[PDB]
RNA sequence: AAGACGGUCGAACUUGACUAUCUAGAGGAAGUAAAAGUCGUAACAAGGUUUCCGUAGGUGAACCUGCGGAAGGAUCAUUA
RNA sequence: CCGCCGGGCAGCUUCCGGGAAACCAAAGUCUUUGGGUUCCGGGGGGAGUAUGGUUGCAAAGCUGAAACUUAAAGGAAUUGA
RNA sequence: AGCGUAUAUUAAAGUUGCUGCAGUUAAAAAGCUCGUAGUUGGAUCUUGGGAGCGGCCGUCCCCUGCUCGGCGCCGGCCCGAAGCGUUUACUUUGAAAAAAUUAGAGUGUUCAAAGCAGGCCGCCUGGAUACCGCAGCUAGGAAUAAUGGAAUAGGACCGCGG
RNA sequence: ACGGGUGACGGGGAAUCAGGGUUCGAUUCCGGAGAGGGAGCCUGAGAAACGGCUACCACAUCCAAGGAAGGCAGCAGGCGC
């Protein structure tokens, strides 16, 4: 390497894209954007592989160059634009709106939302900051810089922003007894209520989360997103509601629905 | 088996079960302590004090008559000699062998037995260094080992 | 006593020419529950590389060896012992790795054999990357 | 010199059993020996035993039955993980039906059956079958 | 195993590491000299030019002559006695013919009653000896 | 702009020095394999002087002899 | 003179047990294999040779290969001559 | 629709032996003791108690203290949170761990090697899961094995001069 | 340790396997290094780049003899081995 790399081989592509082997050598290396390369869903992948609207990368090119698809209330004419967590994908001509939040397993589900819910999103604040005139500053998980915020919002809270104005409406404080979706590690997509936070000065602080059915699991603080106050999520969830039942239970449910079909 | 010999000798003391002092003994803790003080100040090792007591006065063991060991009595009173009374005896022997060997030059046996005694001095000296009975600077050197009596 | 080197030795943060009509001292608690020791606050020595009265931040690892050598200038060699586990023979082997570590004149008397706790800092010299943060006097050592 | 005390205790039981004695004398007794022999007894390979108590290391007189084949030590005391009990008791024990590996866990000194039961590793001391 | 301490790993390992040299096959592989001395230089076969034919007298109780041929390797220039196997196969091999030469079977050890012959001829000027023997190919004129 | 002084990084060239490998080798000297050559007979039966060991001298050749060992000896033993 | 205890040089005896056996209360307690530790062996030759190092005045000592050759060399015991 | 040969290498090889080899005579124990690293080191310090439930038996819970709220009760008792608590190995748990391969669940690529597809008269569905030594991180346990505390009392605690 | 050797780029992995293990891993994925051998630099956010430039060493093409131009361990293909 003598500079930045531009090709991403299909075997090196993040596993949650569920890309087949015998299609090609390469996968779409996501163009730089708000979310990380590893943890996004490129617009070509979501449009062609998941929705099956297009068949080839040229067909996706033909769609995205007619200004149809709108990511977070702005038109994105880049077929490998990184669409990541909490992002709101509205297609106007079809009349359909998707919020990219995780399946109960470590992948992105294709969760349809209503016109009135596809008008805002939840942003995890990353670092608070003072500018060049004692003007306070936020930085969120999706690279948004919000200045003149509410003077109580701190480094691990969640803010609800509007996708026209880009201004803070209401916020959920990071407390014990607040709903959190886990957005990294083994427990990727698990929804549960924060039970404890265990402080380790110099190391990564681990946070205990309780599922609805009394399933207790820990995650590092970085891989947690407060998505609701109490047991009330301020968004709509996929079918499953983030439980991640065992493989024996998933089998039982599968062949239950199978034998019921007959 | 012995440290520096092929022998496997089984000959030592056999203490009885009952640690209780017998009825006939009228010597109390302070009376034997006065006796031990007198014997040590006369010029006598913890070993020789112990045998004098059990032979003549009839003191089975001082650890039962008193609550202390003879050296802990003497080092509490401040009558304990500095370098211990087994390290002392090993140096004393080693000087006695070397003084013989300086004259009788062709004594190859005395040369071999001197090496064995000195290996035993070093090996016990370093035990006392770790247990802080000696300074870390303490040296056994045959040049000025006779300065130690 | 101090200012032996040709350049003037001062804590460069504190200003010592305030017109009037004792010298002040800059220090810091270096986090992770380490007591900024008494000699740091009440000494008159100068050190760039003291974690208390200098410009080094402690971050990363916190390791501990035994003091081996104290024959170089404001630096010591600690000896770190561990058991490496060979897999074929279900047994260990005794290894060691001795590192040059920066000792502040803050810790006034450390004896070779003392137990040290060291915090990772930026590279201080060619081989020095750690700083002595607390000393625990070796078994007994009262007299 | 006497570096392993459990090793000599179990060898002296083994020779006494082979020779066809009704009871045996173990010289330097210890918690680990008494805790080994209680595990043996609890399954019923030895009868009762009486630890003779001088003001030193004690002595044990063990009532032997004729239903013990072998009782052996494993020195050194290896760190048997729970996932390694199988591959230890595969090559140490005669069958999957009888025989026991006593190993010193955090709970106490107990056989592979109870170590599996309580979900615990530890260190192998010996075996009896 | 003799020493059984729980940290005697470098002892047991270093002991075994030293004592593997006393194995005849291990040393013959891991020292250079066997490969450095091997005419083939650690290869399956080798091509070489026939420079004369030779009648090697067989060993004891066996009483015969062996239809060997003296061959010079192309890549080394080392000289080799190669045994021409089957009955009257020496009549297809004339001099200045390049031959393909294999080992006999026993990995640089003299096979049968043929004294000091490691190698055997398999091809004669790009034609198999099996082919020229069984009458499948004729010699390239 | 060409050009020049100096510094610097520095390929490479010049004469020596050492050393890793290849290779010719008068000639010397061994070990080995070789169907019946010569000179003996050192060893295995007390092998015709019991054999072997360490060291030293000697000799066509196996070997011989001195000093001190060993039984793997040809004596588990020899009598008041 | 008669016995007992502990260390030592040995002896006799037996289905302790082992071992290929001769035999060994140790050369036993070993597929029912794990008390502690040092040295050291890997078919027979080539060869304790060559070479390098080191020690010695010399003789020589300690460390110590390879190419190449070879299907056996050898151990205990049996029956013959 | 393949089989023979040559060579490197694995199992056979318990002929490299950690599991697991041998050392009187088959190959092998330094001539003999001394000795620093290395390796290994005797016994000994918490046993014993409260109460539950099934048929004397079996398992379930109960064993160190010193500032901010309500289950509340009346400055208190309780429960909680931010701190504290000789070190170390050991063991179990959690986190963090690229895919591909390997193991492995689903699925008639006509079977199979593979592949990640597919299935039902627009709809319904997958794309799981385990494994990843050692070192580092985290939380329980305290048998086993190291290590520390008072012995010139410069000992712990409690109070008074300061 | 220092030095020397590697038919040594490292790892994910591969072959063989009772349980241990032994051998392989140039080879499509990740990381590194190189563009005939060394060295020096321009431009640019990023190069000590070679399908960039400047020297010397080795080789080598075209010459109106003054000069001009080189770099397959890219895809094909040729000689040598």
């Amino acid at each position: 390497a003598r500079g930045p790399k531009k090709h991403l081989k299909r075997v090196a592509a993040p596993k949650h894209w569920m890309l087949d082997k015998l299609t090609g050598v390469f996968a779409p290396r996501p163009s730089t954007g708000p979310h990380k390369l590893r943890e996004c869903l490129p617009l070509i992948i979501f449009l062609r592989n998941k929705l099956k609207y297009a068949l080839t990368g040229d067909e996706v090119k033909k769609i995205c160059m007619q200004r149809f698809i709108k990511i977070d209330g702005k038109v994105r004419a880049d077929i490998t634009y990184p669409a990541g967590f909490m992002d709101v994908i509205s297609i106007d001509k079809t009349g359909e709106n998707f919020r990219l939040i995780y399946d109960t397993k470590g992948r992105f589900a294709v969760h349809r939302i209503t016109p009135e819910e596809a008008k805002y999103k939840l942003c995890k604040v990353r670092k608070i900051f003072v500018g060049t005139k004692g003007i306070p500053h936020l930085v969120t998980h999706d690279a948004r810089t919000i200045r003149y915020p509410d003077p109580l919002i701190k480094v691990n809270d969640t803010i609800q922003i509007d996708l026209e104005t880009g201004k803070i409406t209401d916020f959920i404080k990071f407390d014990t007894g607040n709903l959190c979706m886990v957005t990294g590690g083994a427990n990727l997509g698990r929804i549960g209520v924060i039970t404890n936070r265990e402080r380790h000065p110099g190391s990564f602080d681990v946070v205990h989360v309780k599922d609805a059915n009394g399933n207790s699991f820990a995650t590092r603080l970085s891989n947690i997103f407060v998505i609701g106050k109490g047991n009330k999520p301020w968004i709509s969830l996929p079918r499953g509601k983030g439980i991640r039942l065992t493989i024996a239970e998933e089998r039982d449910k599968r062949l239950a629905a199978k034998q019921s079909s007959g | 088996g012995r440290m520096h010999a092929p022998g496997k000798g089984l000959s030592q003391s056999a203490l009885p079960y009952r640690r209780s002092v017998p009825t006939w003994l009228k010597l109390t803790s302070d009376d034997v302590k006065e006796q031990i003080y007198k014997l040590a100040k006369k010029g006598l090792t913890p070993s020789q004090i112990g045998v004098i007591l059990r032979d003549s006065h009839g003191v089975a063991q001082v650890r039962f008559v008193t609550g202390n060991k003879i050296l802990r009595i003497l080092k509490s009173k401040g009558l304990a000699p500095d370098l211990p009374e087994d390290l002392y005896h090993l140096i004393k022997k080693a000087v006695a062998v070397r003084k013989h060997l300086e004259r009788n030059r062709k004594d190859k046996d005395a040369k071999f037995r001197l090496i064995l005694i000195e290996s035993r001095i070093h090996r016990l000296a370093r035990y006392y260094k770790t247990k802080r009975v000696l300074p870390p600077n303490w040296k056994y050197e045959s040049s000025t080992a006779s300065a130690l009596v | 006593d101090i200012q032996t080197e040709r350049a003037y030795q001062k804590q460069p943060t504190i200003f010592q020419n305030k017109k009037r009509v004792k010298l002040p001292r800059y220090y810091k608690n270096i986090g992770l529950g380490f007591k900024t020791p008494k000699e740091a606050i009440e000494g008159t020595y100068i050190d760039k590389k003291c974690p208390f009265t200098g410009n080094v931040s402690i971050r990363g690892r916190i390791l501990s060896g035994v003091v081996t050598k104290m024959k170089m200038q404001r630096t010591i060699v600690i000896r770190r012992d561990y058991l490496h586990y060979i897999r074929k023979y279900n047994r260990f082997e005794k290894r060691h790795k001795n590192m040059s570590v920066h000792l502040s004149p803050c810790f006034r008397d450390v004896q070779i054999g003392d137990i040290v706790t060291v915090g990772e800092c930026r590279p201080l010299s060619k081989t020095v990357r750690f700083n002595v943060l607390k000393v625990t006097k070796a078994a007994g050592t009262k007299k | 010199v006497r570096m392993n005390v459990l090793a000599d205790a179990l060898k002296s039981i083994n020779n006494a059993e082979k020779r066809g004695k009704r009871q045996v004398l173990i010289r330097p007794c210890s918690k680990v020996i008494v805790r080994f022999l209680t595990v043996m007894m609890k399954h019923g390979y030895i009868g009762e035993f009486e630890i003779i108590d001088d003001h030193r290391a004690g002595k044990i007189v063990v009532n032997l039955t004729g239903r013990l084949n072998k009782c052996g030590v494993i020195s050194p005391r290896f760190d048997v993980q729970l996932k390694d009990l199988e591959k230890w008791q595969n090559n140490l024990l005669p069958s999957r039906q009888f025989g026991f590996i006593v190993l010193t866990t955090s709970a106490g000194i107990m056989d592979h059956e109870e170590a599996r039961r309580k979900h615990t590793g530890g260190k192998i001391l010996g075996f009896f079958f | 195993g003799k020493c059984r301490g729980l940290r005697t790993a470098r002892k047991l390992r270093s002991h075994r590491r030293d004592q593997k040299w006393h194995d005849k096959q291990y040393k013959k592989a891991h020292l250079g000299t066997a490969l450095k001395a091997n005419p083939f230089g650690g290869a399956s076969h080798a091509k070489g030019i026939v420079l004369e034919k030779v009648g090697v007298e067989a060993k004891q109780p066996n009483s015969a002559i062996r239809k060997c041929v003296r061959v010079q390797l192309i890549k080394n220039g080392k000289k080799i006695t190669a045994f021409v196997p089957n009955d009257g196969c020496l009549n297809f091999i004339e001099e200045n013919d390049e031959v393909l030469v294999a080992g006999f079977g026993r990995k640089g050890h003299a096979v049968g009653d043929i004294p000091g012959v490691r190698f055997k001829v398999v091809k004669v000027a790009n034609v198999s000896l099996l082919a020229l023997y069984k009458g499948k190919k004729e010699r390239p004129r």
